[PDB]
RNA sequence: AUGACCCACCAAUCACA
RNA sequence: UUCGCCAGAGUACUACUCGCAACUGCCUAAAACUCAAAGGACUUGGCGGUGCUUCACAUCCACCUAGAGGAGCCUGUUCUAUAAUCGAUAAACCCCGAUAGACCUUACCAACCCUUGCCAAUUCAGCCUAUAUACCGCCAUCUUCAGCAAACCCUAAAAAG
């Protein structure tokens, strides 16, 4: 049918496979305008854990 | 066995597409008696066929 | 639990007549009465005489057309005639049909002394109320 | 008394005793089991065994363009009939009493390794004969129930692949096994992963991952050593087209978090490809068979770099005391050199 | 364990079997003392035959007998094996059927 | 205050030539 | 980076040792034998002489009215009793199967009788014999309680919610 798991990579990576695999039989039509022009940052699953210990973030105050 | 449930089959050095089944195809040995699965009488009979 | 002539829940794919889909408390108010005869009524006579009658009757037309009765009997008593009204499916050739048919009316008529009128109503499969 | 009779469905209703109290608790075993046979499977309208032929019912109305009258068999044509009729009981018999084969998983009672055939076409028309389903692992679990007491579901641990990449795991639960069994295949055909195959039979390196309390750990065969595994990760492998594998499984064996672990590691693999993009260099792949000759196996597409990696005298690197222990022949486990049938 | 330790440790040594009702032996042969009757343990109930024996190691134990029926009388050389009885608490061996007074089981006749 | 023991889920169809 | 510890459960913070101002002691610490588990965390129930809210409408307390339990009878149980039925037998039995036993009913007891012995046919009729823990049929009960259940979908895994 198609992949549920949202957790394993992207959507273009699991449709992209899934079509490589020829379980998916047509192209569907974002992936076209996807692959034209990609996302600065590809959208796979992330955890957001919580910092510990020394560590803090980058962000710069502004003065 | 696989061999001598089908009397059709003969062992001889002569025919090499059923013996070619019973060697390795990548690492040209002989697979051992129970990987195949025929008893040891044909096994033995099957090597010195091979040979 | 009332278990009178019900027919209990199943998974929920099971076929049940308008019939068998009313407990006897729906008598009279949503289905109705398949026998009609005037035995039961406040000064009339012979009521259990009509009873046995029909008791054989819905016995002996179950046994007479073997697979292919749908719902049960319909008796009307008319001033002295008897009209048996039938749903049948359709499983014997029209030949086995009109041949019990006869049969049937005839025997009927002679061993209940009068006449006696055979209705048959067929279908293609048994009607379905509920569930399915 | 033949007012005192009933219709058959009330007789059979009555003799079976399927819907008794010992039947719910499981009041009583299964080994005992008694059947339904239809009374009027064989018969036919008009017969009857003193012999007598109706125009309308036995014999058909006209003979030779006139109408038959009422007439009887003779004795030993009646005697052929019954004959015939014992016969055809015999008969129905002789195809009851055969009990059809069941193609054996792992072992004979076992429903793991067993296939169900493809899942069911999706509500669009998608079709997949490509894929077949085995069954990993079915299992008769509990709840306590205010009413009922004790409840038994079952659930099972199921997987699909189509051989060519495409392969995923679903678990499905119902009362029923045949529902179970339904259920989980055709959730199963939701989650898929695909599988990047080296050269489509092994994996591309080797992977070691503990998923919670398992530890899968997998090594990269050559072309002929065929699907050395727990019996769990060959059914998988088989299904996925992984043909020649070594894995080893540690720690807990319980099979949902063997499958999770297994699709996890196995997604994680890092293609030689993406390897050659992230290093930017040539990856180059030395057989042993075929010598010293530099096959070129994945090029970085883009610029590839000037600089050398950095030689590393000794590296450091986590090592496992089994695969250290195999390479010095100090595995001396009557276990691990058998025979066993092909894969 | 830190390398140390483990050094000092040595690797670990797979202890030696503690032997068993036979001494280490296959068989043993025995005199009977007596024979009686024990009840299995709770949840699941007979009476079964069992028999004291002597045996060669100057050792008296309790063993058990095989098959539906027997005759054994004191005084009786048996030949006794290893296996252990579930039911039987305490009933580690077992006669051998066929050898010296113990015979082979007679088919009912 | 008390209330022998024992109780449970491991088998598969029908129909046609 | 180290060190100290841990190889099923019991037996066992025990028996024997060595040492100790300890002499019913501390420390160190087995085995025979017995078992096929012993453990850890959870889940849904059920339960709680656990707490907090909200109730009870003939209903628990507060309260109203008429009765039962004491008498005679009537009728049913239990016992005891008889040669002399059976069934119900906490709530959910006890003027209950019975809107009905002098003979019949009737199943019981005692004497006697009859053996293809109700029917068109049948090496067969017939059985108020045993099993309600094999059952259908009818019901009781929680109950004027609000839930049961197919088909799906979700959950860093799913026992279940
Ligand atoms: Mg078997
Ligand atoms: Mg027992
Ligand atoms: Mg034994
Ligand atoms: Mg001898
Ligand atoms: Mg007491
Ligand atoms: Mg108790
Ligand atoms: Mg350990
Ligand atoms: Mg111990
Ligand atoms: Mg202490
Ligand atoms: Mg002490
Ligand atoms: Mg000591
Ligand atoms: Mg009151
Ligand atoms: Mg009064
Ligand atoms: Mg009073
Ligand atoms: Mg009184
Ligand atoms: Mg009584
Ligand atoms: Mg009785
Ligand atoms: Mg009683
Ligand atoms: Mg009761
Ligand atoms: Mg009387
Ligand atoms: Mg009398
Ligand atoms: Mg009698
Ligand atoms: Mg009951
Ligand atoms: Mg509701
Ligand atoms: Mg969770
Ligand atoms: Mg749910
Ligand atoms: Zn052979």
């Amino acid at each position: 049918a198609g992949s549920r798991l949202e957790t394993v990579g992207s959507i273009f990576s699991r449709t992209r496979d899934l079509i490589r695999a020829g379980v998916l039989k047509e192209k569907p039509l974002w992936l076209d305008i996807y692959n034209a022009f990609p996302p600065l940052r590809e959208p796979v699953f992330r955890r957001p854990r919580l910092r510990y210990g020394k560590a803090k973030a980058a962000v710069q105050d502004i003065f | 066995c696989p061999i001598c449930r089908d009397q059709k089959l003969h062992v001889d050095f002569r025919n090499v597409k059923l013996l070619e089944q019973f060697v390795c195809a990548h690492t040209g040995i002989i697979f051992h008696a129970p990987y195949t699965g025929v008893c040891m009488k044909q096994h033995k009979k099957l090597t010195q066929a091979i040979q | 639990k009332n278990r009178a002539a019900r027919v209990r829940v199943s998974k929920g794919d099971k076929p049940v007549t308008y019939e068998e889909a009313h407990a006897p408390h729906y008598i009279a108010h949503r289905k109705g009465w398949l026998s009609l005869h005037t035995g039961n009524l406040d000064g009339e006579d012979h009521a259990a005489e009509r009873t046995v009658e029909d008791v054989f009757l819905r016995k002996f037309m179950l046994g007479t057309f073997p697979g292919c009765l749908a719902d049960q009997l319909v008796l009307k008593r008319r001033a002295n005639q008897l009209e048996i009204c039938a749903l049948v499916l359709r499983q014997l050739p029209p030949h086995k049909f009109y041949f019990l048919v006869g049969y049937s009316e005839t025997l009927l008529s002679h061993f209940y002394k009068c006449p006696v009128h055979l209705h048959l109503q067929t279908v293609p499969s048994k009607v379905v109320y509920k569930y399915i | 008394s033949f007012f005192t009779k009933l219709t058959a469905d009330e007789l059979w209703k009555g003799a079976l005793a399927e819907s008794g109290a010992g039947a719910r608790k499981g009041r009583g075993k299964r080994t005992k089991k008694k059947r339904r046979k239809d009374l009027n499977r064989g018969q036919i309208i008009g017969e009857g065994r003193h012999g007598f032929l109706w125009p309308g019912l036995n014999i058909p109305l006209m003979r030779n363009g006139a109408v038959q009258t009422i007439a009887q068999r003779s004795k030993e044509d009646q005697e052929k009939v019954e004959a015939d009729m014992v016969q055809q009981r015999e008969e129905w018999d002789r195809r009851r009493k055969m009990k059809v084969k069941r193609e054996r998983g792992w072992s004979g009672n076992t429903w793991g390794g067993v296939s169900l055939g493809p899942p069911d076409p999706g509500p669009n028309g998608e079709t997949y004969d490509d894929f077949d389903t085995r069954i990993l692992e079915v299992r008769n679990v509990f709840n306590m129930t205010a009413k009922e007491g004790r409840k038994r579901s079952v659930r099972v641990l199921v997987a699909v692949g189509n051989g060519k990449g495409a392969a995923g795991f679903a678990i499905g639960k119902a009362t029923e096994r045949a529902d179970a069994f339904r259920k989980a295949k055709n959730r199963a055909v939701h989650y898929l992963h695909y599988i990047e195959r080296y050269e489509d039979h092994t994996i591309y390196h080797d992977i070691s991952l503990k998923f919670k309390r398992t530890h899968i750990k997998m090594k990269k065969q050559p072309r002929g050593y065929g699907l050395h595994c727990h019996r769990a990760i060959m059914t998988i492998c088989r299904l996925i087209g992984i043909k020649d594998l070594y894995a080893k499984v540690s720690g807990s064996v319980n099979m949902l978090n063997l499958t999770r672990g297994l699709f996890l590691g196995l997604s994680r693999q890092e293609t030689h490809q993406q390897l050659a993009d992230k290093k930017s260099l040539h990856v180059v792949e030395f057989r042993e068979e075929c010598g010293p000759l530099p096959i070129v196996v994945a090029s970085p597409q883009g610029a590839l770099r000037k600089d050398p990696e950095p030689e590393d005298e000794v590296p450091d690197i986590t090592l496992d005391w089994e695969d250290v222990k195999a390479a010095q022949g100090m595995k001396r486990s009557v276990w691990s050199g058998l025979k066993r049938a092909a894969t | 364990a830190t390398l140390n330790q483990m050094h000092r440790l040595g690797p670990p040594k797979h202890p030696p079997g503690k032997m068993g009702p036979t001494a280490g032996r296959p068989q043993l042969k025995g005199v009977v003392l007596r024979t009686f009757i024990r009840k299995p343990k709770k949840p699941n109930s007979a009476n079964r035959k069992c028999c004291r024996v002597r045996l060669s190691t100057g050792r008296e134990a309790v063993c058990f007998i095989p098959g539906e029926g027997h005759s054994l009388q004191e005084h009786h050389v048996v030949l006794v094996q290893g296996g252990r009885t579930q039911d039987l608490p305490g009933v580690k061996l077992t006669v051998v059927r066929g050898k010296y007074d113990c015979g082979h089981v007679q088919k009912k006749k």
